[PDB]
């Protein structure tokens, strides 16, 4: 079924299996990069917290002092810098892209061809309340893989 | 028309000829719960100026990064450790 | 964008614009050679740099000039 | 006894040099049988070896302390073999290659295509000028005397 | 005031099974070179984008990136299967620029009608040395 | 249908081409103007596809040029057996082939270089050689110098034969064009005629000649002493004194006793111990089954009758669900280009070349092949760049088609267009994982080397700080040791010895090829590997996809597949041409070739080569120190390159000295291909005006006007000087090294 | 003190400094008036 995309054959991509299919279309679709409607600090929260869990995992068992028994605690504070420096460049790409008030640079349309609100996310405000739920989501996602880390060591892996 | 056959020059709709698509961003709406949503709303709106959230980020990191580097001892980083060790006289006596 | 520009040594061969893929050129009449013809560069917006023109000017040194100035988009030939 | 170096006739690490030398190549020669064609060239570079080191004592040249001939270029009389007369010996032949080379690019150069020559070569007019670069030294004299060597701009 | 331009119609496009060398984000923003010939055939041509592609019997359209793709596709035309051929520009407010022969005759035929720009009236080595135009913006060959 | 279509008399043999040079082109059979027109006469020499537009006559060209090779190849192999009779040790190394160098080379005592005939051993001054002919010759039982000589007179009398044959198939009686679009037929007589007959009648060889006189070679029979191979087949009581199952000749072969044969035809696999080789007893075995394999592939496809597969009615028949049409229209787009062909043969012969590399030293099958480790290190070396070369031109050859013989009206595929279609993802995606693999191969060398400098060992990925152990690897080392077995009985032992459960072939005072370790040195070293060939695949496919057009040049194909760029617009479109793409694979082929070597060499001195007291206790020639100093690149600059480069520098006043002479001057040549690299037309141009009025000046202007090289040219020199340099530092490296040590 | 003042000053340098200079710059490239 590769047939272009929404038949367009002169728009450079194709509706494959891959991209344009009901199952990996629907879970690229209902996550909180693409929740169009919902507001973005809702978004960039749910964004922070895996994320923050993602980077803490490769610092604990993954770093200089992942032998010793700071391994843990100073992992997940790299974990928590990294993400710092993350929201850093998340908010000096929301100041650089789109400066205060202009309307959404998102797309107003969809594959169906319904002309459908743009997404407040590409906005200023919209991106600064992204970048907003991304710290507070990435740190709190940072010290509960901390949490976990410190109450249940035993079922996850040490090696 | 766009949605004639083969035709995908609607002048009009550019955005359907240029092709502006939303291709995954669903309108559906908020699947999270009201309460832990007013919940982060109340408890992440100080990050909501991106100025005040970058010149926090950048002076509160650096604070913290001086305060780690300053305060943790050589137990956690060698460079502060010291040498422990007795020096070796170099080539030619030492020089 | 760039800087065409075509002297009047021209000889109006038609080859600058012939393999001009952009459309910058065009021959225009004129009274200062034998086929009483010469080009002519309008379209310097669209004018990418490739020196196709001046790569076919069978001239002394050359007529047709490319001269590289400020590269917008479509100078420098980007579809993104 | 110039520079500081001492003749090769008279030097120490000169012959320790022939000696040394020899000795690696008797190493190798107790490996076969003395009139097999092994031994029999290497007794051949042997005896290359220490007429090359005898050769090198007897024309006067100056070995330092390396113990290897340092060449005087300075234009000592009694070192003109080691420069001046291959050098006069060099630039006699390089200027036979230059002269018959241009005689000859002048030869071809009223022809309807004269380049065709020079992939063609023309060996019939070549060889009629390969000879005539032996009075080199003398003709381009007078070609420069003349006006003929340099060419006019115009 | 004697060649109106064309105003390119609903055309039907080419038949193409669809390629990655089509129209990006920057027809989404700016201009994306729409091109409009008219074939004798159903035939098949190479496009620009890479792949083939089945032209239509009577009128096509074609908006596939830029402006060297259109006349590349425009001379492979007039030259393989001797076919007028004409292109535009269509920015994103909505306004189609007519472009190709500006005259209806191909830029090779000095046609009059056609104001001569970019024109030196001296010989390439009579143009001054930069020192006679420093500080000034005219670079040394617009006088 | 298939018949033998061939005109006579087409072209004329005459010399009246050979005068007026460049005929073969239309711009260039009118004279020089300039000296470009010289670079042009070569460049274009063998481009029959731009001479001509027909593929009558370039199929005419390619095939009696193909006889020209055949003629030199011949011509070569007559050089190398005439060589090993007249000036080698051959009759001496089978005596003594564990200690006495191979040489077959011996120079002229003029101006100091018979130094070079060095003490190869057998009472012979010459070169060590490092071909391997000499393995050869004891596995194919020649036991003689007369025999040498004989084959090289009959390989220069097959030379003027192909020579003789391009001759006749060119000028007197040439194919036309359905004869060479047969492929059907061409393919059963390849299949079965040549490689069917050819592996049957080697097979042959191998039973009646190889295998007897190897039976007493190994047997501490001097050669003197042996019987003479027709010996064998005039009498046969002698050949069936070790072998009594050809007193009963051919009767267990036709009534399918084959049971009694297995005294020449064995499945006992592994090397042979007493000279490391495999078993000839195997080969034969081997050669006679891929005869028979051979011989019923070839008789696969309709040529004349009802039966065979139509090779359209095989591709036609594969047509995908959404891959479209599928394979049809390929016939027609490899029957009617060359250079189609020409890419798809390249490109399997240089991935065969390098198996072949793969193969010959885990498996040897010569024997003192293994113990002769410059042999099989130079023997490696060779047939994996010669792979990469292959590789390399096959993309060539690809971009050459899709610029020229690529037709979408005509000669229509759909696998190509949909390819086409995607290419941006495809080298979207490759090059990603060149990054990830570049990354996560490389970066880790980079890690273990600054964990290293900062004294922390215990950081580095090593096999004793943190393990990347190749599992897969080991896995499939493990199960290919314990593979004699439940899995493949009655083969008495593994297939190779090149893994943990394998043991150790001492041969003489060396070790030939004991079971290889891998570590996390090999896993690094591997997906090094995997990068660069990925990163050679990036370019060269990327330039094939876009040998037509791309976002930048849309009309590239009219351009040409071998031209410099369009101009310094959109920002410089420098090498865009497909052309510019292969001369960039070749550094990185180089790079890729040059990296695995180290890897062979290293891992090989370190974990494989080596001396086996007759106590047991093997040393290897570094000692092991591959696993712990190949995780950082100082360990490569020290243990391999400085450390190993203590027997080609040192090696002056020795038989190794041109080693070390092409050593620096590979360097050079290398280093000298970057002033062509690096700079361009423009200013050695000006250059060349500057000294043409120094020469305008005293009348010596040449009407061949002086021209800078083309900037293709340049390219060309510049790829071509730094391939031979870096690969005769390489060469001499290597070849010094393992001599040295040995 | 003195000893520990290269601990606060590089982090703070080689750290914070790219940060505050990197990201500066880049929002001084991507500006408009
Ligand atoms: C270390 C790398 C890394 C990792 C592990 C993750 C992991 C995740 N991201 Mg994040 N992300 C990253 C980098 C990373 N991200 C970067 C660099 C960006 C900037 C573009 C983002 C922007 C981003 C957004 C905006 C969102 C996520 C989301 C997610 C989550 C699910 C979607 C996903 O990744 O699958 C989807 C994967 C792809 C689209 C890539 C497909 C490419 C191929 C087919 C896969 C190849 C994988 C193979 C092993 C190699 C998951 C926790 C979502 C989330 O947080 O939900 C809670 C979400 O909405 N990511
Ligand atoms: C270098 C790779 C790496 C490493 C060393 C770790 C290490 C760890 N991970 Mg992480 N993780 C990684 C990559 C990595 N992770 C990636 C790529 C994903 C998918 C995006 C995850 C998703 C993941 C989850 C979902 C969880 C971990 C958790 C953990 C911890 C226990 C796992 C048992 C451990 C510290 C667990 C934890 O709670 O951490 C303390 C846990 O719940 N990891
Ligand atoms: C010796 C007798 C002879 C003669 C007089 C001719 C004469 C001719 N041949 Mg024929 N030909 C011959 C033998 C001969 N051929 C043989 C033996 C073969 C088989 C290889 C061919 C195959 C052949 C083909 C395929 C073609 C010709 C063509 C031609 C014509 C032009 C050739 C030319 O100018 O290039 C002269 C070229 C040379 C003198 C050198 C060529 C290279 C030789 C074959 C091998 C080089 C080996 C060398 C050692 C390798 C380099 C390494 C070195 C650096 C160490 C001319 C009518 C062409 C023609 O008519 O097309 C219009 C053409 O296409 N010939
Ligand atoms: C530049 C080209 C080149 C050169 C100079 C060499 C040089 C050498 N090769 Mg290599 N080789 C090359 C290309 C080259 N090879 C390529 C492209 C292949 C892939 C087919 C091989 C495969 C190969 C093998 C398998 C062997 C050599 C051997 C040798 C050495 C002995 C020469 C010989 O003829 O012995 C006699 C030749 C043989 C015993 C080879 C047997 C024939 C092979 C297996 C197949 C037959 C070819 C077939 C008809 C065509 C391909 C069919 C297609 C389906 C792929 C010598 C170092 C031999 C060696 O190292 O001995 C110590 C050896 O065993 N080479
Ligand atoms: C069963 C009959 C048979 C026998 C006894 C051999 C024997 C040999 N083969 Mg051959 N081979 C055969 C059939 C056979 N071959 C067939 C039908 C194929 C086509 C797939 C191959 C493909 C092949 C390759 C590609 C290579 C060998 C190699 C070898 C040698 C490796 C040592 C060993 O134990 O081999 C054991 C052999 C096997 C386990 C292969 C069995 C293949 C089955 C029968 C196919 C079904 C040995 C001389 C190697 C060699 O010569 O390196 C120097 C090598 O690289 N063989
Ligand atoms: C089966 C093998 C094969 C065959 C039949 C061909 C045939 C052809 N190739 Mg392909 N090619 C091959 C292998 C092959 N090549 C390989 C292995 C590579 C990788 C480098 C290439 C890369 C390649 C490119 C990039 C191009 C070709 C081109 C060509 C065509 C013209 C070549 C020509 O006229 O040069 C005649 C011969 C020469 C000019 C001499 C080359 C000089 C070499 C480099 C000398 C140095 C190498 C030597 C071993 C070192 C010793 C030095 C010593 C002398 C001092 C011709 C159709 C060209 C083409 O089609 O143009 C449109 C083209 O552009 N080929
Ligand atoms: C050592 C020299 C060198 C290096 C490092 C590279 C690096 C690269 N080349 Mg180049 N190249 C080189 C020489 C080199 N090349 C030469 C001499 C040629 C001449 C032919 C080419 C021709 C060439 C072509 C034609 C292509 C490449 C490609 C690539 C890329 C593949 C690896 C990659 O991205 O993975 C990751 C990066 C590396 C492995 C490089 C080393 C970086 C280390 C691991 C870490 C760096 C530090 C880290 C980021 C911290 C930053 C600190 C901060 C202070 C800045 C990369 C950009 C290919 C490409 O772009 O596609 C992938 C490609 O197509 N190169
Ligand atoms: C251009 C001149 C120069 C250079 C190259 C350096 C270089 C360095 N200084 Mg010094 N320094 C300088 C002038 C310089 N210093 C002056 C003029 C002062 C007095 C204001 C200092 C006071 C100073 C302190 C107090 C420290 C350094 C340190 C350092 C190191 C880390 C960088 C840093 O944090 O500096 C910070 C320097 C400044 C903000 C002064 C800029 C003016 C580095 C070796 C650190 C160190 O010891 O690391 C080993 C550290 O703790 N510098
Ligand atoms: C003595 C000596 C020395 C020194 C010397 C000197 C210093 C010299 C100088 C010289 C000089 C200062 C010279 C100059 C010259 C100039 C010129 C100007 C010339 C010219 C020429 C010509 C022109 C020629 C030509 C020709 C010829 C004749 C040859 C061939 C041909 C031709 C044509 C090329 C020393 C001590 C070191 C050493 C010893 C020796
Ligand atoms: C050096 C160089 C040149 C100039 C190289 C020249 C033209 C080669 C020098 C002349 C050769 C050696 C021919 C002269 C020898 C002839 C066969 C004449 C014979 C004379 C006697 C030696 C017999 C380029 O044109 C160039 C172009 C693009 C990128 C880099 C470069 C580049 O680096
Ligand atoms: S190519 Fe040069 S000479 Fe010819 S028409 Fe154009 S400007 Fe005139
Ligand atoms: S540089 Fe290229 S685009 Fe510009 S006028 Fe010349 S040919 Fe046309
Ligand atoms: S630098 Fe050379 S290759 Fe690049 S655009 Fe200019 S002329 Fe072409």
């Amino acid at each position: 079924v590769v047939q272009p995309i929404n038949g367009d054959p002169f728009i450079g991509s194709l509706e494959t299996p891959v991209t344009s299919s009901p199952l990996i279309a629907w879970y690229l679709s209902n996550l909180p990069g693409y929740r169009t409607a919902v507001n973005p600090l809702l978004r960039g929260v749910e964004v922070g917290l895996a994320h923050g869990f993602f980077l803490v995992g490769p610092f604990v068992k993954a770093g200089p002092l992942r032998n010793t028994a700071y391994a843990g605690s100073a992992g997940s504070l790299a974990a928590a810098g990294l993400v710092v420096i993350l929201s850093m460049c998340l908010t000096i790409y929301g100041i650089s892209s789109f400066k205060e008030g202009e309307p959404s640079i998102a797309p107003s349309l969809t594959l169906t061809g319904r002309k459908k609100q743009p997404d407040q996310l590409q906005t200023a405000d919209g991106w600064a309340k992204f970048t907003g739920g991304f710290f507070f989501g990435g740190i709190s996602g940072v010290t509960w893989a901390y949490f976990l880390l410190y109450v249940l060591d035993l079922p996850y892996f040490v090696k | 028309k766009y949605g004639d056959k083969s035709v995908y020059f609607d002048l009009e709709d550019l955005g359907n000829t240029t092709g502006q698509w939303d291709v995954y961003g669903s309108d559906a709406p908020s699947p999270y719960n009201p309460l832990q949503s007013k919940f982060f709303e109340t408890f992440a709106a100080p990050f909501t100026k991106r100025g005040l959230l970058l010149k926090f980020l950048i002076l509160g990191g650096g604070s913290l990064l001086t305060y780690v580097s300053a305060n943790s001892t050589g137990d956690v980083l060698p460079i502060k450790r010291g040498p422990q060790e007795p020096p070796k006289l170099g080539p030619r006596g030492k020089l | 964008s760039h800087s065409v520009k075509i002297y009047d040594t021209c000889i109006g061969c038609t080859q600058c614009v012939r393999a001009c893929p952009t459309d910058v050129l065009e021959m225009i009449p004129w009274d200062g050679c034998k086929a009483k013809q010469i080009a002519s560069a309008p379209r310097t917006e669209d004018c990418v740099g490739c020196k196709r023109c001046e790569s076919a000017c069978p001239t002394d040194f050359l007529s047709v000039r490319v001269y590289l100035w400020h590269e917008t988009t479509r100078s420098m030939g980007l579809a993104y | 006894d110039i520079s500081g170096l001492t003749p090769c006739k008279d030097s120490k690490q000169f012959a320790k040099r022939e000696k040394q030398q020899i000795k690696k190549l008797e190493s190798s020669l107790k490996l076969y049988a003395p009139e097999s064609a092994p031994a029999l060239a290497l007794n051949a570079q042997i005896e290359k070896t220490k007429r090359r080191f005898d050769n090198y004592g007897k024309y006067g040249l100056l070995c330092g302390s390396d113990g290897l001939p340092h060449l005087i270029v300075n234009g000592d009389q009694r070192h003109w073999g080691e420069f001046i007369t291959p050098g006069i010996l060099f630039l006699y032949i390089a200027g036979w290659i230059g002269w018959v080379g241009r005689s000859y690019l002048i030869a071809i150069s009223g022809e309807k295509k004269p380049a065709m020559k020079e992939i063609i070569i023309d060996v019939p007019l070549a060889s009629r000028i390969i000879f005539r670069g032996f009075i080199w030294p003398v003709a381009a004299y007078r070609e420069f005397l003349n006006g003929d060597l340099i060419a006019k701009d115009v | 005031g004697f060649t109106p331009p064309q105003l390119d119609p609903n055309t039907p496009s080419p038949i193409f099974a669809g390629s990655t060398g089509g129209l990006l984000r920057k027809a989404q923003v700016e201009e994306f070179y729409v091109i409009t010939w008219n074939s004798p055939k159903e035939q098949i041509f190479e496009m620009p984008t890479g792949g083939a592609a089945i032209m239509r019997e009577g009128p096509n359209l074609l908006k596939l990136a830029r402006k060297e793709q259109c006349l590349a596709l425009g001379t492979r035309l007039r030259s393989k299967y001797k076919i007028t051929y004409q292109f535009y520009r269509v920015f994103p407010n909505g306004e189609v620029q007519y472009l190709h022969p500006k005259d209806g005759v191909y830029p090779e035929k000095a046609n009059p009608g056609r104001e001569g720009v970019g024109l030196n009236m001296r010989s390439i080595g009579k143009n001054v040395s930069p020192i006679e135009v420093k500080f000034t913006g005219k670079q040394s060959y617009d006088l | 249908e298939v018949k033998i279509l061939v005109d006579r008399d087409p072209i004329k043999t005459s010399f009246e081409e050979w005068a007026k040079p460049g005929h073969f082109s239309r711009t260039i059979a009118k004279g020089p103007d300039t000296t470009t027109w010289i670079w042009n006469l070569h460049a274009d020499a063998h481009d029959f596809d731009s001479h001509t537009s027909d593929l009558e006559e370039i199929s005419r060209k390619v095939f009696s040029a193909h006889f020209g090779q055949l003629s030199i190849i011949f011509l070569w192999l007559s050089g190398m057996y005439f060589h090993g009779a007249r000036f080698s040790n051959y009759e001496a190394w089978l005596s003594d082939p564990t200690h006495i160098g191979p040489s077959a080379q011996v120079v002229w005592p003029i101006v100091g270089q018979e130094i070079l005939n060095g003490d190869v051993g057998g009472g012979f001054r010459g070169i060590q050689i490092t071909s391997g002919f000499f393995q050869i010759w004891r596995a194919s039982g020649i036991t003689s110098e007369l025999q040498l000589y004989c084959t090289a007179i009959g390989a220069l009398v097959f030379a003027a034969l192909m020579l003789f044959a391009g001759w006749f198939h060119y000028h007197k009686a040439a194919p036309k064009l359905a004869w060479f679009q047969d492929v059907e037929s061409m393919l059963n007589h390849h299949l079965a005629g040549l490689l069917g007959l050819g592996s049957l009648s080697w097979a042959g060889h191998q039973v009646h000649v190889s295998l007897p006189i190897n039976q007493f070679l190994n047997a501490g029979v001097d050669p003197k002493e042996i019987p003479l191979p027709h010996e064998f087949i005039l009498n046969r009581d002698l050949l069936a004194q070790l072998y009594p199952s050809f007193a009963e000749g051919a009767t267990p072969f036709f009534t399918l006793n084959w049971s009694k044969y297995s005294e020449f035809l064995t499945f006992r696999g592994g090397l042979d111990p007493v000279t490391g080789g495999l078993w000839l007893t195997d080969i034969a075995h081997h050669h006679l089954a891929i005869a028979i394999l051979f011989l019923i592939a070839g008789h696969m496809y309709r040529t004349n009758w009802g039966i065979g597969h139509g090779i359209k009615d095989i591709l036609e028949a594969h047509k995908g669900p959404f891959t479209g049409q599928g394979h049809k229209g390929l016939y027609e787009i490899l029957t009617t280009s060359w250079h189609a062909q020409l890419s798809l043969n390249l490109a399997m012969l240089g991935s065969l070349t390098i198996i072949v590399a793969h193969h010959m030293y885990s498996m040897p099958p010569y024997p003192y092949l293994a113990t002769d480790y410059a042999t099989q290190l130079s023997l490696f070396t060779h047939h994996m760049w010669i792979g990469g070369f292959l590789i390399v031109g096959a993309a060539a050859h690809a971009a050459i088609f899709m610029v020229r013989d690529y037709d979408p009206t005509n000669r229509y595929n759909d696998l190509l267009d949909r390819v086409l279609r995607h290419r941006d993802a495809i080298i979207s995606h490759l090059n990603w994982v060149c990054i990830f693999l570049g990354f996560h191969s490389f970066g880790l060398y980079i890690h273990n080397d600054t964990m290293s400098a900062l004294g922390r060992p215990q950081d580095m990925f090593s096999d004793t700080a943190i393990q990347l152990q190749p599992v897969f690897a080991q896995w499939i080392q493990n199960t290919h040791a314990l593979a004699p077995g439940v899995t493949a009985p009655g083969e008495t032992a593994s297939t190779s010895l090149t893994w943990g459960g394998g043991e150790l072939v001492a041969v003489g005072g060396k070790v030939a090829l004991l079971p290889i370790p891998l570590g996390t040195a090999d896993f690094l070293v591997h997906h090094i590997h995997a990068f660069t060939i990925h990163v050679t695949v990036l370019i060269l496919l990327k330039g094939v996809l876009f040998a037509r057009s791309s976002r930048l040049i849309p009309d590239k194909a009219n351009l040409g597949f071998r031209f410099p760029c369009d101009g310094p617009g959109r920002g410089g479109t420098c090498q865009v041409s497909a052309w510019d793409h292969v001369f960039l694979g070749l550094f990185w082929m180089y790079n890729a070739i040059s990296v695995v070597i180290f890897h062979f060499s290293w891992k090989m001195q370190s974990d494989v080569w080596g001396s086996i007291s007759d106590q047991g206790v093997v040393t290897h020639i570094t000692g092991g120190n591959f696993a712990q100093s190949s995780i950082t690149i100082n360990g490569w600059l020290r243990d391999f390159l400085w450390a190993q480069a203590s027997q080609v520098i040192q090696s002056y006043g020795s038989s190794l000295s041109a080693y070390g002479l092409f050593f620096l001057g590979a360097h050079f040549v290398w280093a000298f291909s970057l002033m062509f690299l690096f700079s361009g037309r423009g200013y050695w141009q000006e250059l060349i005006e500057s000294i043409v009025w120094a020469h305008n000046k005293l009348k010596v202007a040449p009407a061949t006007q002086p021209r800078a090289l083309s900037i293709i040219q340049g390219r060309a020199v510049g790829v071509t000087h730094y391939l031979l340099g870096g690969i005769a530092t390489t060469w001499a490296f290597f070849l010094a090294r393992i001599i040295a040590v040995g | 003190t003195f000893n520990n003042l290269p601990s606060i000053f590089v982090p703070l340098v080689g750290l914070v400094f790219p940060a505050i200079a990197m990201a500066s710059l880049f929002l001084h490239i991507q500006k408009n008036k």
